[PDB]
């Protein structure tokens, strides 16, 4: 019956990878940081009137373990690359997890989208155009959010899901 | 000397033993004092009634959050952080104790108990401690764990104080 997408969250420590996911299944957030070892789920939706299934990987941030990414990005058919626009740091690990993923699949031409989390935040160091420009040189989209206020949680998840459904046509 | 205290561990409240711990005062005392002042719970807060929240068989057990009792809480004698006392003793196998932490010079009360060497935490968490008695108890524990640490059963220390 209906199709199951991969997608696999990943991204610095602290950037909102959870807050993001946790909002999408449970409708809420909390401002307790639980950092995460591993964590995955499962939730239907509907994408532009199409019924799928969403199987979620969240994976850690401890960047102590980045050797140990390489089998969740063989699994993973799609990614969200979530940054913190108060972070400038995690802006910069943006691309070496993409060189990672890619590294891995040995594609130039796998499903991304580049999340820009907090922006209810006041304190932001990571300009708009910065990063819709670094997602136009990747060729994929660049969605903003908010874990807190849920602006554009449903739409950085379901726009992953429309570059997986382009990728296989 | 170094002080001794204990941990009286259930599984959903039902006993199981008890662990006791030596406290290496001698070299990292800051964090031992913390450790010991919440085992006996002698602030009016501490290690009693709290759960080992992650669990990971091959790894260690992990808890003391007892402030907010679902693993991201905890706080020390010294207010809510303290800095790293020092590295000098290591991750070198089943039994160490040592402290929690959310990067540099951020312990509170969440500690583990090592159930392998994971001597890639050397310098960057603080050993403090190992068990003394009851390793067998802290074995048994490992079964209520997962690969991701969540517990099939609530494992609370229900007893804790100074020997
Ligand atoms: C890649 C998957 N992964 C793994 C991992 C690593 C390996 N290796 C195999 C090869 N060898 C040579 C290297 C390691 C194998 N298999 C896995 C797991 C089983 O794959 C699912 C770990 C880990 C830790 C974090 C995130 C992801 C992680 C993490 C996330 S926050 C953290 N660490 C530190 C943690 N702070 C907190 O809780 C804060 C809230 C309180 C105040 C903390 O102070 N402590 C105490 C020390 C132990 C640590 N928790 C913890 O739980 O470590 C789990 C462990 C399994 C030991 C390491
Ligand atoms: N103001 C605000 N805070 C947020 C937002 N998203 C997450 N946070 C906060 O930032 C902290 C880290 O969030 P978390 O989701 O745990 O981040 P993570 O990327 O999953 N961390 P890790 O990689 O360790 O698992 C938490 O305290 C959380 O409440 C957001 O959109 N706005
Ligand atoms: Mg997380």
């Amino acid at each position: 019956s209906m199709t199951e997408y991969k997608l696999v969250v990943v991204g610095a420590r602290g950037v909102g990878k959870s807050a993001l996911t946790i909002q999408l299944i449970q409708n809420h957030f909390v401002d307790e940081y639980d950092p995460t070892i591993e964590d995955s789920y499962r939730k239907q939706v509907v994408i532009d009137g199409e019924t799928c299934l969403l199987d979620i990987l969240d994976t850690a941030g401890q960047e102590e373990y980045s050797a140990m990414r390489d089998q969740y990005m063989r699994t993973g058919e799609g990614f969200l690359c979530v940054f913190a626009i108060n972070n400038t740091k995690s802006f910069e690990d943006i691309h070496h997890y993409r060189e990672q993923i890619k590294r891995v699949k040995d594609s130039e031409d796998v499903p991304m989208v580049l999340v820009g989390n907090k922006c209810d935040l006041p304190s932001r160091t990571v300009d708009t155009k910065q990063a819709q420009d670094l997602a136009r040189s990747y060729g994929i989209p660049f969605i903003e959010t908010s874990a807190k206020t849920r602006q554009g949680v449903d739409d950085a998840f379901y726009t992953l899901v429309r570059e997986i459904r382009k990728h296989k046509e | 000397v170094n002080p001794t205290v204990f941990f009286d561990i259930a599984v959903d409240g039902e006993p199981l033993g008890r662990v006791s711990f030596e406290l290496f005062a001698d070299k990292v005392p800051k964090t031992a004092e913390n450790f010991r002042a919440l085992s006996t719970g002698e602030k009016g807060f501490g290690y009693k009634g709290s759960c080992f929240h992650r669990i990971i068989p091959g790894f260690m057990c992990q808890g003391g959050d007892f402030t907010r009792h679902n693993g991201t809480g905890g706080k020390s004698i010294y207010g809510e952080k303290f800095e790293d006392e020092n590295f000098i003793l290591k991750h070198t196998g089943p039994g160490i104790l040592s402290m929690a932490n959310a990067g540099p010079n951020t312990n509170g009360s969440q500690f583990f108990i090592c159930t392998a060497k994971t001597e890639w935490l050397d310098g960057k968490h603080v050993v403090f401690g190992k068990v003394k008695e009851g390793m067998n108890i802290v074995e048994a524990m490992e079964r209520f764990g997962s690969r991701n640490g969540k517990t099939s059963k609530k494992i609370t220390i229900a007893d804790c104080g100074q020997l």
